[PDB]
């Protein structure tokens, strides 16, 4: 990624939820 | 357009160790009058070169100081090559140059000083790259910077306070970085500033209040660092902002309501802090939101049904905090949502009816929460469903049918009320990895359709009522770790194709009807880790074959019919934590060499309840880092071995119960200071209480009674302070009984019949 | 969790023949069901058992990272490297067994600061440097038997090293 088209939406995570068992 | 360029250009080809694309070799042969014409070089109207650009051309080597001697230089772009060492310290003197792009590179050493006096410079692209050193404050000073690319090198320092000099700045990024200190608020003056990306840093401090002056900003991203305080208010006058990154930091305080006025918002991520209260109404007034998530904070109150205003909304992470009250039924109003998570909340309720509607969703993570009610018959119609956790709830009624067409991974819908029948639909989806059910009422067979999913790695129906045999099928599994079916009424032979499971680390069976020999193939899986057998209907022998399975941390046989001697062929396992052989007809003598072939065992030996005769081995003496030993409850005959000095892990000994003679050695019990539990009742033991019982400070229950043992009682005990429990009941002792103590609430049952004790 | 997290950083650490880490899945919400890991009724990390494994490679400093941590067993394996300091961060820590491995280096002076610990076992292995004297400190240690590792620089009588019968120094070039 260029840095003329700057940060894009996706460049940074989600909280990833834990498994329940 | 004369010699000199041509040399600088020629001196930066050498130096460039390794070209396998062979662009360069275009230069070599259209010859250097025409050098104008050369791949990534060109010239301006008078001739001379202004801009070097390669880009993925692969080359390697390191960059020529000889590029300084191109004058009219404005822009080289170097993005994605393997270029190493240092950028040369004579970049400076270009002075035309307009754009550095050193992007994606190996480059090394601090930034050249020279840099930062040029007065031409926009674009600056050092992204990724093995750049050491601080940021200078002589940055400040450079002022034609608009764009700046510190991304993913070794940086270190101070983000330099006098930054917002740096006047027509529109993006700063440093992320992924060693940058220490705090955010300078000088940063706040930059009107034209849209990009700001500090993440991945040890930054400190408070976010600036004055950052609510940047009008222009677009991403602002604090991202895993160990910013402080709480989100500034301020905040809530960015209104050029699509994008709030805050996550994985020590943020604190209630989310700011002005928050609500960023209607730009496509992204707000705050999750993983300290953040409090409860989520302002305003927040669902972003109706642009994708992501959002507050998971990982300290949020309390519900989670209002306005959430279904979002509609735009995608991902949703609300777990890890203290939510409660009615769930969000106005959830399937968002048919774009694909991952949603309130696990780990005390959110109750019932989920939505039509919440089949959502068809996108791929995760739903519930999990510990206080939702009752039945899963959602509707949920048929979420056809993109990945992952199911509903587990550790107060749900009700019985497994609905559809999750053949799910195309499902994981489910976990255990510790529930639900029952009903396992849905055989529902092995429909070959793509399953994890199955529990585990706790439940689900009543049933298992039937021989598990064949079906060959994919799984988890089985967990555990803790249920189901019935029948174990199917055949199981056996296509393969790739099996953990396979749990325990306390279930499971009947009959186990099925001798589960030797067909030869990545099964774990196998419990226990609780359930079981009985039968069992197969011989069985012990062919040299992967299986833990094998719980207990309490069921196996009779016969003890398999010599169980050596066959060398790797064993934990084997309990208890509560069974078993027959015979212990066999000697157990000496082959050594891995052993937890050997239980306990409750079952097992006669004859302990071998001394399987008691030694466990040499270090660290939890749990259990032969209690047996038939086994003979003098308790002294290889229990080589038994080390052993927490418990239940001998209790046998034939054992002779004295106790002095060999058994040495385990000091011993918490609990219960030897009660038992035939057990002469005097009980003080030799013995100097090792194990440790004991908490001592139970010796019930045997012939002789002689006096050993002094050293006196010397055990985690003693709490000590029982002699029902004893040969002629001694007055030792005072030792009475001090004593973690003892509670003191039996000495049946017995021979003399004189005044210890008066300060546990002797104080002591029970007469205790010392009675003790024949003469003072008192 | 966190350590699910520090447990998953040692598996990365660390070459698995035997397949033993298999069960380490660390998407799970605790590292409580993966096997040679046992917790306590909070969840929180007790026991871990990887002792005779046949793994191979290096220690991790996220070790540190398991507060209730009380045995840690990797003895007899073909693990290399130095022992992390923050092993000392470790507040209540029974058993220390870290003996038959390939391990160098010094002991870290912060294996001192764990005062609930008894059982510490370092020997047969590459370890090099001195003897923390914090080690005098800890009082507690009803055995070690730290030996086989060539050392010297002193050995300290300092007074919790007064009750040992020395096997438990046995060709450290000791003294
Ligand atoms: C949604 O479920 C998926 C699995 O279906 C989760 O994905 C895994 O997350 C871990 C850790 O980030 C990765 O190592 C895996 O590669 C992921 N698997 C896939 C297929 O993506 C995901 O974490 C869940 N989403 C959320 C936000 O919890
Ligand atoms: C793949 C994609 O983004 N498509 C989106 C859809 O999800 C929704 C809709 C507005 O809600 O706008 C479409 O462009
Ligand atoms: C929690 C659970 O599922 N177990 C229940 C149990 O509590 C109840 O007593 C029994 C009879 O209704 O059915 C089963
Ligand atoms: C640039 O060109 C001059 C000759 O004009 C040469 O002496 C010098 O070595 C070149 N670059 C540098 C500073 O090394
Ligand atoms: C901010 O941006 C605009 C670009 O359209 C420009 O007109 C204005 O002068 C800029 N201010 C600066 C350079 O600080
Ligand atoms: C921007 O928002 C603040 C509250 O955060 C408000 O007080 C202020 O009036 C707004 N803008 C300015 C600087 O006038
Ligand atoms: C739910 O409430 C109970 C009782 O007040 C409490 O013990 C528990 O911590 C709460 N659960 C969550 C996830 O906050
Ligand atoms: C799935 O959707 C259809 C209409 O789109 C509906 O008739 C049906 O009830 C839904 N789910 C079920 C229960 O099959
Ligand atoms: C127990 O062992 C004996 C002798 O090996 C065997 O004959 C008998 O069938 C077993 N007991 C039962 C009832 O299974
Ligand atoms: C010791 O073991 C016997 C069984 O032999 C048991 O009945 C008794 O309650 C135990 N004593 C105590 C106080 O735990």
């Amino acid at each position: 990624q260029r840095l003329s088209t700057g940060s894009r939406i996706n460049s940074a995570k989600d909280d990833a939820a834990g498994l329940q068992i | 357009s004369f010699e000199p360029e041509i040399e600088a250009l020629k001196s930066f080809k050498n130096g460039i160790s390794n070209d396998p694309l062979g662009v360069l070799s275009d230069w070599t042969i259209i010859g250097s009058l025409r050098h104008c014409n050369w791949t990534g070089i060109t010239c301006d109207s008078t001739g001379h070169v202004v801009s070097v650009s390669l880009l993925e051309k692969q080359l390697e080597g390191v960059l020529s100081p000889a590029i300084a001697n191109l004058t009219y230089l404005q822009v080289l772009d170097l993005t994605s090559n393997s270029f190493t060492g240092k950028i040369p310290a004579e970049i400076g003197k270009l002075t035309e140059l307009n754009q550095l792009i050193l992007y994606l590179n190996y480059f090394s050493g601090s930034i050249p000083s020279g840099i930062w006096e040029l007065k031409n410079i926009f674009y600056l692209d050092l992204r990724n790259n093995l750049l050491s050193g601080d940021v200078p404050e002589e940055i400040c000073k450079t002022s034609s910077l608009v764009l700046i690319g510190f991304d993913y090198n070794n940086l270190t320092g101070k983000i330099p306070e006098c930054l917002g000099d740096l006047v027509h700045l529109q993006m700063f990024v440093a992320a992924g970085n060693h940058l220490t200190g705090s955010i300078p608020v000088s940063i706040g003056t930059l009107a034209n500033l849209t990009d700001l990306d500090l993440s991945g840093n040890q930054l400190t401090g408070k976010i600036p209040r004055d950052f609510g002056n940047l009008l222009n900003l677009q991403s602002l991203v604090l991202t895993e660092n160990l910013l402080e305080g709480d989100i500034p208010a301020e905040i809530g006058n960015c209104s050029s902002l699509v994008q709030l990154e805050l996550y994985d930091n020590q943020l604190t305080g209630k989310i700011p309501a002005e928050l609500g006025n960023l209607v730009q918002l496509q992204a707000l991520r705050i999750y993983k802090n300290k953040l409090t209260s409860s989520i302002p109404s305003s927040l669902f007034r972003l109706t642009q939101l994708t992501h959002l998530g507050l998971s990982e904070n300290h949020l309390v109150g519900p989670i209002s049904e306005e959430i279904g205003f979002l509609e735009s909304l995608e991902v949703l992470t609300l777990h890890s905090n203290n939510f409660t009250g009615e769930f969000p039924q106005s959830i399937t109003n968002l048919r774009n949502l694909t991952v949603l998570t309130v696990g780990f909340n005390n959110i109750s309720g019932e989920l939505p009816a039509d919440l089949g509607l959502l068809t996108n969703l791929r995760n739903l993570s519930a999990h510990d929460n206080l939702l009752t009610g039945p899963i959602p018959s509707s949920i048929s119609n979420c056809t993109g469903l990945k992952l199911l956790d509903l587990s550790h709830n107060q749900m009700t009624g019985e497994i609905p049918r559809g999750f053949g067409r799910m195309n499902l991974t994981f489910i976990s819908i255990g510790r529930n009320h639900f029952t009903g029948e396992i849905p055989d639909d529902i092995f429909n989806c070959s793509n399953l990895e994890t199955l529990s059910v585990a706790d439940n009422n689900l009543t049933g067979t298992l039937k021989p359709l598990i064949g079906k999913l060959q994919k799984l790695r988890i089985l967990q129906v555990s803790y249920n009522s189901l019935t029948g045999p174990i199917p055949r099928e199981i056996g296509n599994l393969k790739d099996l770790n953990i396979l749990y079916l325990h306390s279930n009424g499971f009947t009959g032979r186990i099925p001798r194709e589960m030797s067909n499971l030869t990545l099964l680390q774990g196998l419990r069976m226990y609780s359930n009807d079981l009985e039968g020999p069992i197969p011989e193939e069985m012990f062919d899986m040299k992967l299986l880790s833990v094998l719980d057998l207990s309490n069921n209907k196996f009779s016969g022998q003890i398999p010599a074959l169980f050596s066959k399975l060398e790797s064993l941390t934990y084997l309990s046989l208890q509560g069974n019919k078993f027959n015979g001697s212990i066999p000697a062929s157990l000496k082959s396992l050594s891995l052993l934590n937890t050997f239980d052989i306990s409750d079952n007809l097992l006669t004859g003598t302990i071998p001394g060499e399987l008691l030694a072939s466990l040499k270090n065992m660290q939890l749990y030996l259990n032969f209690s309840n047996n038939l086994l005769t003979g003098t308790i081995p002294k290889e229990l003496g080589k038994l080390e880092m052993v927490q418990e030993i239940d001998l209790s409850n046998n034939l054992f005959s002779g004295s106790i071995p002095r060999s058994l000095q040495a385990c000091k892990n011993v918490f609990t000994l219960d030897f009660s119960q038992n035939n057990l003679s002469g005097h009980i050695p003080d030799e013995v019990f100097q090792g194990m200071d440790m004991i908490i539990s001592l139970n010796l009742s019930r045997n012939s033991f002789s002689g006096e209480i050993p002094q050293s019982f006196g010397n055990m400070t985690h003693l709490v229950s000590l029982d002699l009674s029902s004893n040969n043992l002629t001694g007055e009682i030792p005072e030792s005990l009475a001090n004593l302070s973690t003892l509670k429990h003191l039996k000495l009941a049946s017995n021979n002792l003399k004189g005044h009984v210890p008066e300060s103590g546990v002797f104080k609430n002591i029970n007469a049952s205790d010392l009675m019949g003790n024949t003469d004790l003072c008192g | 969790n966190a350590e699910g997290d520090a447990l998953s950083a040692l598996k990365n650490s660390l070459a698995d023949p035997n397949k033993v880490l298999q069960s380490w899945d660390a998407t799970l919400v605790t590292p409580c069901t993966w096997f040679h890991v046992t917790c306590n009724s909070d969840n929180s990390v007790t026991r871990v058992d990887l002792g005779n494994a046949n793994l191979s490679g290096q220690l991790v400093m996220q070790l540190g990272q398991l507060p209730n941590l009380q045995y840690l067993e990797l003895y007899s394996n073909n693990i290399t490297g130095t022992i992390p300091e923050q092993l000392g961060n470790l507040t209540e820590l029974v058993s220390l067994d870290l003996y038959l491995n390939n391990l160098s280096g010094p002991i870290p002076s912060t294996l001192g600061r764990l005062k609930k610990l008894r059982f510490l076992r370092l020997n047969n292995n590459s370890l090099s440097g001195e003897i923390p004297r914090s080690l005098t400190a800890v009082l507690t240690l009803q055995v070690l038997d730290l030996s086989n590792n060539p050392l010297t620089g002193d050995i300290p009588v300092n007074g919790s090293f007064s009750l040992f019968t020395p096997i438990s120094f046995a060709n450290t070039k000791l003294t």
